[PDB]
């Protein structure tokens, strides 16, 4: 080997691991605070406060709700034929036309909201024997009276309101959404003045369905000078089917159809400012970053978003246990 | 944790080791020195990143859903809308809470494991020439200069080269 | 160092762990019965059989359902202005007044049940031209006929029932719940005898909504001597809005409003006895202790309760594997 | 379990140890003895309690919810009310079943781990003076009276004090 | 002791584990592809394409939907008194009788579908003063006109339609399902021709409930030669209760009751072929094997089935890590 | 994995071992051979089967449920029917993904564990007569013919029978 290898010394080698002065507490199966070298937060808890206008198509409703934009309230005429990935409805929106109510408001708002378009096609309905284009001073369009742009109020001609019986075939290859309504007069006098018959009736049908609504006379609270109301209804007509509108008084007739589509559109109630930035996840509180897996900003979201969770903090340990060597 | 190296037989960490997660300090002929071990440092880091990336794998996207805030009182259907969402949130919250608890528990045992594996690996290499002082340090029973310490660290140490010197020093003595 | 240790012997040291004679079987990722030293049950599976009357305010409905307590069935007059955290409805409850039906019974029971109060404020409605306080022998109050305490049955005065058109503003800063109804006569003779007009009509509205119900004449099955029915309806009036009731016959008028609140109240169907004890978790089977995380007593609960689970036993090992030394 | 001490190299437990979960039995110049080890007993117990407390952490409370029992047949909406609840119960039942399975599996490996850590710790301390008989017992190759056994147990044993006596007894013999 | 005699040598013993040339990649908490010796698939992703007719009782609806089989469309007379564990409805099914609509079609289809029986008991209703058994050429039964087998169309006798007021007690100990309807005429002339009264009315009631429907005159789209419609309604009568049918025109009367039961029956829309084989899990795509825990064939299932999952593959490692000698 | 035997101190597997999962390869003065160890092979297999059977334990059955495909547009109630099912599917998909991840992670550490337990068991048995070459092989310092190798394998090896031959060969030499 060598010869008498006599140098009798020894050495010491010690293994160890790092430690940091700071360190983070994390939860465990057995401990709920144990300190580790480093951790990463998994719950997104803050919004920018602004809805980024990119990548989704944000349509700001300004002072229009989506249903008034649909019906064509004069002040929402800005939105005709408009489209959106997300329609934002603001708390300040107001209606300002003939007082109306929508029996299942909630479904019509949904159904339009996810169709994502207000594209309107006018169709040639021929109403023979009645006066068309009725308007009201509670729905001012410009200096004059007015009514919803997408609806057509029929009243008597001379001394008669005939039984209207019109039909419109769906010959295209897409579904057609028709919005129509019925006018509820305040007094029997109002009823006969406008529609002659002392009891109106509207029946709208397809091969598949039918709705017959009869009006209801009576005073409601004064809203924009009126005690009357109109109630809004809708009918989808499938390709190849046919719409038949049959009425004997009180019909608020459709002027054509909205076309329907299938997409990723939806509506959101939010007073957050829209701003220019790209962000995939939208919350009524503004956009948030979807880099973390969970979020605690809001349970309402649109887009690629973290899963909402009740916790506002969940730290994932990304390091070993911190066992400091003093702590400095 | 499960292996009892970290916060176990190794009393505490070294706030001074800034170049890696696991490593060696020695005291020898030429003095004292420290050095991080990069292979176990990388093994611990890769596993934790792998775990991390799996957790950040795809936020799924959702578009039109159900209403979750209501302004009027409606009864039966709105009670259901509220109950579907509230039971959805509690189930996802349970999931997030359990996931980070299992995850963290495992990250502490995994890093415990790598410390212990580096220890065992060094033990194995020194063969009959060192003894374990029981606190994560070996007493090397032969003259081992800085190049000898570097060969243990870079894993090329040949025990045979020092075996008789070591066995003499270690056993013989006077008993 | 030391001198001749003449004797040089050895010692034996053995490490081991305890074991118990008994031991419990638990499930595992790899085994479904493995025996451990000790375990703890995680599923609560038994009730006391009694609903503790503390800490929540239990209101025992005795033989009244909540809707009859609301309407004011004579025999439920005990509950006027009463309040509750949990209203218990008993299987024995019975109605004993004018036969009525409630179109969305389920929502009205919910809506009242979580409001948690039957506080009624009487309001000064003035019905001019009709006879007030109509009553019936199927709703005996004391020796005499009677009707629901909270409703007011209007019939003609002399030879006329006018068109009633009343209004009541919500000037307070809280929502007001109005319960009203319509009487469906059995015969056209009954209709004209009571309401003169051969076709009644009730329209109740606010700025936001309207309901018009028309009665339906015809015989129903004899219930407490009658074939007629009254159907119950409800209208919430928000602060600042206004109620307008307009009718031309058949109106069962409101006498004021119930006030609404927002709280933790609910209703429960149970024949369990109420008893004095404190218990946070209530089940239709009686209270249960929420010390365990899961329970198998009932999926219906109120209060701080364990999560219902299909399993009736889940043992958490609280000890090591039991490896005893004797045979079996 | 994972470490193979309990129900592994240690053949079976001691029904006679009533004062702790892990411990020592010895035989020496002065006789036989048993004694529980309280540090590992406390370590196992604290971990299991910690685990336990996390499981009993807050029953959340719920007030008005949806109806879950019905007396008439209604169709579409009642079918949904029933489906929301039935899928809620199966999801929570899955959770409870998986939670106690992971938990129990871990409790058996954790207690296996503490046994093994106590063994390793004792091994380390006896240094060159004992050998492992492979059944969880060490053969101590030097005279070790009751106070010597007590110092191994309370962790103050100095191996140097007996090293030459032990090394002689252990190796020399006749080969 | 043991005496070597002469030889002086050593031996080498090495421990190792197997490896395979092939090997499968699996996901892990820390890796998403790590290669193991062997794995087993947990997601069932393929159907046979055929609905096995065993063990559940599959009833193939052929060209009948369940509601037409219920009503008794001539062409579905094959299904009278039929029963099923799963009724399969085909995309080709067509109706071919008097044009009808069902207000809550969805609940009636459900309610019948899980009752699982079309057992019909005829009851002796006596309609005095009207012409029974009305039929129509849009519902041909054989060469002649016809109508639904389970419904009875009443029209006037001579010059009068009286007020019908009939009753039928539920004296049995089970619930009785009554299907009835109302005829909506196209013209007022049609109304008076058939029912004399210019406004019909149907009120069907029990001690517990009442429905009054009034018809709606107007033209709907031509369907099988007609613009009229009939709308279908249902009433369940509990043991001990009593049905009272009261009408003054337009009643499409019941001929008896369907009996109801409680079971594991349901309905499925599928064009998959029924075939002879035993399979517990049915999917609209055909049966699938429930040997795996999760499936990705369809979210719609009937029977003992794997849990539907978005993933189409999840491999469970059933072996150690594969560390081969050469490569993979 | 956690123990660092498989894909750790044992460099790689043997594609040639077809008779078991774990086993022995030897070289002595009478030849070389291979042999599977059936006890650890059975221990690994039983645990994985146990795990497997728990996963395939009862598909629950469901009969009438809610509609999940619709042909007309309805609004509020159909939006809820769709949301109840979509949140049900994502919750069950999360469960399946997390279950096989925990499961697989555990199957790799469990099989790592059995390898390491078989190594430790053999180490313990050879006592002072062999040394660990650090790569999963022991250097047996005494003449050990095929029957001696068989006794180590079937666990009847008596170290005493070879202790002085071994200790001589191992230590004495010339240092
Ligand atoms: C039925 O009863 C209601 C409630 O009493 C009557 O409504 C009230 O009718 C008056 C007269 O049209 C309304 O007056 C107008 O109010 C506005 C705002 O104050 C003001 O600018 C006008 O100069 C006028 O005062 C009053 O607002 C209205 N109130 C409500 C709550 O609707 C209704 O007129 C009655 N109808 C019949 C036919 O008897
Ligand atoms: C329409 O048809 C129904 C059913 O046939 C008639 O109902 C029945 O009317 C009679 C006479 O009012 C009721 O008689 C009562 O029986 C009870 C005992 O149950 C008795 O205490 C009363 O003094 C009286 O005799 C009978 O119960 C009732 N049955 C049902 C099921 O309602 C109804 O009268 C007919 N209406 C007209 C206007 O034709
Ligand atoms: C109310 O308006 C509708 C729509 O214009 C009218 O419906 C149409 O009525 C005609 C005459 O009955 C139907 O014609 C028949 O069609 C079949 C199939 O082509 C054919 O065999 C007959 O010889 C005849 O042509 C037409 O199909 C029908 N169209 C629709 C969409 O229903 C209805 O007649 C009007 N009613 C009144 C009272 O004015
Ligand atoms: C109150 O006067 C007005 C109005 O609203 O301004 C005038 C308006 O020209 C008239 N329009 C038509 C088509 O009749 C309208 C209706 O009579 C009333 O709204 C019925 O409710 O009344
Ligand atoms: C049958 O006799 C009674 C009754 O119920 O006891 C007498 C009662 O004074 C009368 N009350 C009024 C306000 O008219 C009531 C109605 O006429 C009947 O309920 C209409 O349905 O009828
Ligand atoms: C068009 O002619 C028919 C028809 O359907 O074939 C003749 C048929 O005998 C007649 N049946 C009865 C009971 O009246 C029916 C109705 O008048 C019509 O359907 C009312 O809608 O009309
Ligand atoms: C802590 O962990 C996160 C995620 O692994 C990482 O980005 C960060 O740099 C880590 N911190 C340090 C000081 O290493
Ligand atoms: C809306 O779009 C349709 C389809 O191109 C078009 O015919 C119509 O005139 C448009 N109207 C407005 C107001 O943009
Ligand atoms: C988000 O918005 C809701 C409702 O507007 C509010 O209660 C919540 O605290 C907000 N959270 C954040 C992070 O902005
Ligand atoms: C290990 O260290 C010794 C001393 O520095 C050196 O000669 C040898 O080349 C090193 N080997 C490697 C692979 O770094
Ligand atoms: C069993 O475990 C439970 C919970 O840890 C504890 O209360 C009980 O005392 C234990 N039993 C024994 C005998 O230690
Ligand atoms: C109910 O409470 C209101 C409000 O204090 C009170 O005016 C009314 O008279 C009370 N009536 C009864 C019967 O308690
Ligand atoms: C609780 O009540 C339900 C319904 O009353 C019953 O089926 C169940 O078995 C009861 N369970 C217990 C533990 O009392
Ligand atoms: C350990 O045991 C020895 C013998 O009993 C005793 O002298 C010593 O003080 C003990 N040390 C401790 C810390 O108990
Ligand atoms: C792979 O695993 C499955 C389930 O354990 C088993 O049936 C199959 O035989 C295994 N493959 C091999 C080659 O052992
Ligand atoms: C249907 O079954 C009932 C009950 O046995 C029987 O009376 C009736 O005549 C049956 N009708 C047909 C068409 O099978
Ligand atoms: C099952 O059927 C659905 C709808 O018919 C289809 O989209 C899906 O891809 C099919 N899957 C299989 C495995 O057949
Ligand atoms: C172990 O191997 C030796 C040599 O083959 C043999 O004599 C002995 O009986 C074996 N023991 C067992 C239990 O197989």
């Amino acid at each position: 080997q060598d010869l008498p290898g006599n140098d009798n010394s020894t050495a010491t080698l010690c293994l160890g691991h790092h430690a940091v002065p700071n360190g983070t507490l994390v939860k465990t199966i057995t401990d709920d605070q144990i300190e580790v070298t480093n951790a990463t937060e998994l719950v997104q808890s803050s919004s920018t406060g602004k809805i980024c206008n990119n990548p989704h198509r944000i349509l700001d409703g300004i002072d229009c709700t989506l249903i008034d934009a649909l019906l064509g309230d004069p002040h929402c005429d800005v939105f005709q034929n408009e489209t959106w990935d997300l329609f934002v409805e603001r708390s300040k929106a107001f209606s300002n036309c003939y007082p109306y109510d929508v029996p299942d408001y909630a479904s019509l708002r949904s159904l339009v909201a996810s169709s994502g378009t207000l594209e309107f096609i006018t169709e040639g309905f021929t109403w023979t024997g009645v006066t068309q284009n009725g308007r009201s001073n509670a729905c001012k369009r410009g200096p004059g009276s007015g009514f919803f742009s997408r609806l057509n109020w029929l009243t008597k001609s001379g001394s008669t309101y005939p039984v209207l019986n019109v039909t419109m075939p769906n010959n295209d290859n897409f579904d057609k959404l028709y919005i129509w309504g019925i006018h509820h007069p305040s007094t029997n006098q109002e009823q006969t003045s406008l529609y002659v018959q002392a009891s109106g009736r509207v029946t709208v049908s397809t091969r598949r369905s039918q709705q017959t609504i009869i009006p209801n006379i009576g005073s409601r609270p004064w809203v924009r000078g009126l005690s009357s109301r109109i109630s809004i209804y809708w009918t989808i007509v499938k390709p190849g089917d046919v719409l038949v509108i049959n009425s004997n008084g009180n019909l608020i007739a459709p002027r054509g159809y909205f076309k329907m589509r299938t997409g990723k559109s939806s509506i959101m109630r939010s007073d957050a400012p829209i701003d220019t930035c790209i962000s995939e996840c939208i919350t009524p509180n503004g956009s948030i970053p979807n880099d973390k897996p969970f979020q605690n900003v809001n349970k309402i979201t649109y887009g690629a978003c973290p899963k909402y969770v009740k916790q506002n903090t969940l730290k994932l340990a990304t390091g070993m246990r911190n066992v400091p060597e003093k702590q400095t | 944790g499960l292996f009892g190296a970290i916060a176990g037989f190794i009393e505490n960490g070294w706030e001074g080791m800034i170049d890696g997660w696991y490593g060696f300090r020695h005291q020898n002929s030429e003095g004292t020195g420290q050095a991080a071990d990069l292979k176990s440092t990388q093994a611990a880091i890769d596993q934790i990143n792998g775990k991390l990336n799996r957790v950040i794998e795809k936020t799924n996207e959702k578009f039109h859903q159900i209403e979750k805030e209501f302004s009027e009182v409606e009864g039966r259907i709105q009670d259901l809308e509220k109950y579907v969402e509230d039971t959805k949130i509690d189930l996802w919250s349970y999931n997030a809470e359990l996931l980070v608890a299992l995850e963290n528990q495992h990250t502490i045992d995994l890093t415990d494991s790598e410390m212990n594996k580096l220890f065992e690996k060094t033990r194995r290499q020194l063969r009959e020439n060192a003894e374990e002082m029981g606190n994560g340090c070996f007493k090397i029973y032969h003259k081992c200069d800085n190049a000898c310490i570097e060969s243990i660290r870079n894993g090329t140490y040949d025990h045979d080269v020092y075996r008789d010197e070591a066995l003499n020093n270690r056993f013989q003595i006077k008993g």
